[PDB]
């Protein structure tokens, strides 16, 4: 494989800190806040 | 992984991209 050829020469890829589950949780929180409150959850409390 | 030496002298070791059964408490992360 090409990935193993990169790995065998000291070239590694670090994983991201935030996984796609937590990114989707952030987008779900923003979407639910926007739907249920408008701009008020961005200005202050929902 | 360490806190400051002003706080403590205790460290943890992260072996990157290595399975925990292939190393020369133990936790396994991605
Ligand atoms: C590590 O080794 C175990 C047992 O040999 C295996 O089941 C697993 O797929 C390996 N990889 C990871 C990332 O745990």
């Amino acid at each position: 494989d090409l990935i193993c050829a990169q790995k065998f020469n000291g070239l590694t890829v670090l994983p991201p800190l935030l996984t796609d589950e937590m990114i989707a949780q952030y987008t779900s929180a923003l979407l639910a806040g926007t739907i249920t409150s408008g701009w008020t959850f961005g200005a202050g409390a929902a | 992984i360490t806190p400051g030496t002003n706080t403590s002298n205790q460290v943890a070791v992260l072996y990157q991209g290595v399975n925990c059964t292939e190393v020369p408490n133990v936790f396994q992360t991605r």
